[PDB]
């Protein structure tokens, strides 16, 4: 009644009191990093994290991510909740990214450098499972535009770090930052030598993996495990994007280990002047066009070893018979 | 002169969560039988369903249902916990108000 407007007062002056602790973070920067399974995406957060564990059983996974804001002298938990690789277990991203969230979350991507052409296609279906939960999700469609013109303006304003719209600059327009983390980077050897993929090859590859983040309207970042390629430079690009720390990172596109371009850093000509090195392969190559899988181990199948029933080896045999 | 959190509620649900996942996973963790294993000729690693019943979950006989009841016993038992949590979080106005 009176009295809770009075008390319900009492806590807006406490909140108002408060500024002596407002804005140290908002509380609830919970990144879902999706995905397919095999990559080992629990092992790479859980570097993130600083800590370590692999015992990541199949469901959700809920690791807290501990923002060290020394900036402002105090700390955070980030809820980092990652997903399974079953599309079996789809229905579990209601149970901890919601529309109460989803204005405050960050989306991810993995990567794995064996099937990578394959690992951008089940990038692609995970990302379509995240739009359909979106989509589900079904809030005012007002707030979402305006959401979405919000993350359209922030994809704008991606300064150097010393206009016109673009033909598919978020074709995925969630309006939700986006970033895809080029794992398995750790294998390029392995790529270039055992599975051959060719250097113009990683360079297409590369190129197509930047493509989709544009078709996104999202950035990407190599990185492996072993090599720590920007591990603490992604750590801070998401406290940047998330938690609104004092982004400093320059673009660097020249080595391909950890190229961590994020927006603003490559337009469509930009990359396309990248991908005019790819001269052997077509500036429209498809994914298949590098991808390579021998069918190896010889899975069972021993040739199903029976014999005839005995009633039908019985008239076989009575018909033997009648001609013997 | 704050109230402070020993560890987080965050803390809290991720505690719940391994407790909830290491229940699972107890069962989930029986290994394979081998069957071909009298058979030789591929040394291959032991995949998922080498090392236990991987697609247990996959193959449960009321589909998504265990796991639904699980997320949600989870979620229910978190949102009591942070609603305590916020009342109890209330009482830094009677501090600094």
């Amino acid at each position: 009644s009176e009295e809770e407007e009075g008390q319900s007062l009492w806590s807006s002056i406490l909140s108002e009191v408060s500024t002596r602790a407002r804005s140290k973070l908002p509380s609830g920067k919970n990144i879902l990093v999706f995905g397919e399974d095999g990559s080992g995406k629990t092992t790479l957060m859980t570097k993130l994290q600083g800590a370590e564990h692999g015992k990541k059983g199949r469901g959700l996974e809920y690791l807290y991510l501990s923002v060290h804001d020394e900036d402002r002298d105090d700390h955070t938990r980030c809820n980092v909740w990652i997903l399974d690789g079953d599309l079996y277990h789809k229905g579990l991203l209601k149970f901890a990214v919601s529309a109460e969230s989803l204005p405050e979350t960050l989306v991810i991507f993995v990567a794995d450098m064996s099937r990578p052409w394959t690992v951008m296609e089940s990038l692609q279906k995970w990302a379509s499972v995240l739009r359909e939960h979106i989509d589900k999700m079904k809030i005012p469609p007002e707030k979402m535009r305006e959401l979405e013109r919000k993350f359209v303006k922030d994809f704008q304003d991606y300064m150097e770090p010393e206009l016109p719209l673009g033909d598919n600059v978020l074709t995925h327009n969630l309006g939700i930052p986006v970033l895809v983390v080029c794992t398995k980077c750790d294998a390029v050897s392995v790529l270039e030598k055992e599975h051959d993929y060719r250097d113009e090859h990683l360079d297409f590859i590369q190129s197509h993996l930047r493509r989709f983040c544009l078709q996104y309207g999202a950035a990407l970042i190599y990185t492996s495990v072993k090599e720590e390629k920007n591990l603490d430079l992604l750590y801070k690009y998401i406290v940047h994007k998330t938690y609104g720390f004092h982004f400093t990172t320059p673009a660097l596109v020249v080595e391909k280990d950890a190229v961590f371009i994020p927006a603003g850093w490559d337009n469509e000509k930009k990359i396309a002047i990248l991908h005019e090195n790819f001269t052997t392969v077509k500036p429209e190559d498809a994914y298949e066009d590098f991808i390579v899988k021998p069918p190896v181990r010889k899975l069972v199948h021993d040739k199903e070893l029976a014999a005839e029933d005995e009633q039908v080896f019985l008239m076989k045999q009575q018909s033997l018979l009648a001609k013997q | 002169q704050v109230i402070y959190l020993n560890p987080p509620i965050e803390e809290c649900r991720y505690k719940l969560y391994q407790e909830m996942f290491a229940w699972k996973m107890v069962v989930l963790s029986l290994p394979r039988i081998q069957s071909q294993r009298y058979q030789v000729g591929v040394h291959y690693e032991l995949t998922e369903e080498e090392k236990f019943y991987r697609n247990a979950l996959t193959r449960m006989p009321d589909g998504p249902v265990a796991l639904e009841e699980s997320y949600s016993a989870v979620m229910g038992i978190v949102s009591e916990v942070e609603q305590y949590v916020k009342v109890w979080l209330q009482y830094q106005c009677l501090w600094d108000m």
